[PDB]
């Protein structure tokens, strides 16, 4: 009765896109991915229970050139934690990260991470979705890319 | 009518009013009670006949080459739009794309989209570097007025003069 | 009984300065902004009650030059979590991050974020505080720029 | 019976080193640095009782050279926080994070933090570890070189 | 056997049997009631002889400049390698190191470790830049065959005619 | 006194002694018991009279460009500052700025703050780089000594021969 979530990136689909795309693709049940008492359905982590959860997420970006440079070498790399609902079908952002960056072809590889977290009184038939900048240069491993939640307090 | 909802009360089930844009909703209506819709505190609002308890934050803050098209009200979340020539790429009010002396226009960038730009087809051009202009078709001197003097490529139009 | 506080920048009253500038101007209730059985005062947000709290920081930079350069280039981007109190006047620092940055003008605009967090036994009376170099190139966004705290265990 | 730790760098042994290697010197029982129903043993964060774990970490790193450059100037500052087990030799990695860098002559000073956390089921005998790149770049301050965990939840 | 090990069911202390790589343990034996050892599910595996109720997790992915050595059995786990010329540095695969044209290669780059070089010690040599080149000692002239004509250095070997 | 302070045992309110710097409280007095003060453990201290029952860590460490100028007692917390010609700022010892060959220092650095430059006010000058030296006032030949023999501007002083 006190609800978490471990969701870890499934690199099998990731999107292209050049603003903030939403991630959808995610493991909920295999190595640390693990989920209780809330539910991922069509990309979100839905709430089942009222409470006050800690949220967080890491993303990592990476790119390694066998040759040359990127094609494109400022970046801008950001995670985006939104919180959702069916009646606020408006998106509303609850923590936002991450860096600008040249990636330069002095260097044939590139790595960077984001890490984000905070307290959130969240009720039922809440949802929360991550979006980043730049998807196709993720991280695809469980202990790279990946975010959750964990029930702290009832809202009273 | 106004609008109205289910709402079941010890007895039965009741036709409730909505509550306006403006406003959350203090009281469930209860037979002889109405529903009690309080205005939006301070800095939230509501759009559209609704339910909810509670109200919406106004957010986010606008960025710095961003201006308030939309100021907030208890009706309306505030809106934030890049200046002209400029569209939102993620966190920054970027320049639309030029469409170089070559090519034209095929997708007016906005305050959220970049200006898309393509190649001018076979028999049209542009002669300059406009992140606006379209790709202006080949006159056809031809036929209306005069003659022509020289081919237009995708970057020229026809030079047509009237000898020949 | 299970005290909490989620802070959001106030970008209304923000200081410059050219050392570690203290944040005064927060949010404590409005949006993400929320509070229980701590009260924030004089810039302080002030423990009510013992315990073991988790405290965390999440800190945004940016700037967007409209054409040239920044004025200067090389920036110290830090954030310092401290904990003060009435009898012991002199501030400790629990925690610390950023990052040294080069904003070149190369490219007319610029974001960096910094997150912190960490587990730390509080009693009644103490402080925490949020310090910043570079304050001017914060983030106003409630989503960007906010520090927090919840209580998890009991001293015993 | 709701387990801790957090614990700072001891930098009175740190290692060189041109991979990923393993940080064992840790105080426990100093300053921030605080144990509760948990062991620190061989250089290992030992858990005695299962349940679900936040772990975290925050490592920064530093560099001033008192004139002309590094003696390398492109970086890879990487954590891995790692779980292994009497049973189960092999180490698997729970959280990764860190940034390359270009620490270049033009600025004789640097520094970068990385932070990392997430919510993790853990058993009795199981022991979380740090390893990093560069570990002689390590800043030595207990509010800046440290890593913690605390007891969310029971399995069950 | 194919090896036992204590489990104390209510009376005693008995010999159980392990479960095998490729299993996990979901009942210990009983007397009557041997060890129930299950397969694990899709994405797990067992190296050894063992006795968890818990399988693992086949883990990491690849890297880009890597390749799957060893697929995920249920027996194995993944196994990932730096392709020739490069080794594992932290979290990219990078190109050994070139041994200049002055020194030698004293121990093999691999895909975990750098190629490490050295210098070439008096009456040794190497003529190139190599990551797999060792250092190889002056041909003596002298003896078998024929007579110096110019001595080596650590670049250069004898160079050795025929002729005084 | 040694110092007193309230505590109030079950009974009265009593002026129980304070403890010293180097120690922390052990036990409150209780009339016929004294304030149990015992000194404060390795790492940890006190400056002055109190009443915690906890000391203080020494802390932080010192920076690379960082001296020990006051090493940590039971009495003390150890004491970092930057060496000659640095000051801290944020996370580093830099170089106090030079004062241009123009301008004269008003603000000495110290090890925790620049050093403040100006410009020379009229009847002014300084005709060097240093992160030191103040504005020195244009020599008064005209009186005390002999002639002028060259105006002194912000950077120069007057040149003041004896003849005309
Ligand atoms: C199109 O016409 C212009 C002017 O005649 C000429 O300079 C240009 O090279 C032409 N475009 C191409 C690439 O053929
Ligand atoms: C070794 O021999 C080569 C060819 O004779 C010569 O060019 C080179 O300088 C020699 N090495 C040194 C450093 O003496
Ligand atoms: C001050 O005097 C020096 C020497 O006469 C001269 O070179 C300099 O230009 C003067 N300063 C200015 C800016 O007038």
């Amino acid at each position: 009765a006190q609800p978490f979530a471990h969701l870890t990136i499934n690199a099998t689909d990731i999107p292209s896109g050049s603003h903030k795309v939403s991630l959808s693709s995610w493991y909920h049940d295999r190595g640390w991915a693990k989920i209780s008492n809330m539910t991922f359905s069509n990309g979100k982590l839905i709430v089942n229970q009222d409470g006050f959860y800690y949220l967080y997420a890491n993303i990592c970006f990476r790119h390694h050139e066998t040759s040359g440079d990127l094609a494109t070498e400022y970046l801008q790399l950001m995670v985006y934690v939104t919180k959702t609902s069916i009646k606020i079908p408006s998106s509303h952002t609850l923590m936002k990260g991450g860096s600008t960056k040249y990636w330069s072809g002095n260097s044939e590889f590139h790595f960077y991470s984001i890490n984000v977290g905070g307290f959130f009184k969240l009720r039922s038939g809440e949802e929360i979705s991550i979006e980043v900048s730049n998807p196709s240069l993720l991280d695809p491993d469980q202990d790279a890319t990946y975010f959750g939640a964990f029930k702290v307090r009832d809202i009273d | 009518p106004k609008y109205l909802h289910y709402d079941e009360e010890t007895s039965h089930q009741l036709l409730c009013d909505k509550c306006p844009p403006g406003t959350y909703l203090k009281q469930h209506c209860t037979a002889k009670w109405k529903t009690v819709c309080a205005p939006c505190p301070d800095h939230y609002y509501t759009d559209s006949w609704h339910t909810s308890d509670e109200c919406l934050y106004c957010s986010p803050v606008c960025k710095e080459l961003q201006y308030v098209k939309q100021e907030c009200n208890r009706t309306h979340n505030r809106v934030c739009e890049c200046k002209e020539g400029r569209y939102l790429e993620i966190e920054f009010c970027l320049k639309h794309r030029s469409c170089p002396p070559g090519f034209g226009v095929v997708q007016a960038g906005t305050p959220e989209r970049n200006t898309v730009c393509k190649r001018c087809p076979d028999g049209f051009f542009s002669n300059e570097t406009s992140s606006k202009a379209p790709c202006r078709k080949h006159t056809n001197c031809s036929v209306f007025g005069l003659l022509l003097t020289q081919k237009g490529n995708a970057t020229h139009d026809n030079i047509c003069s009237h000898h020949h």
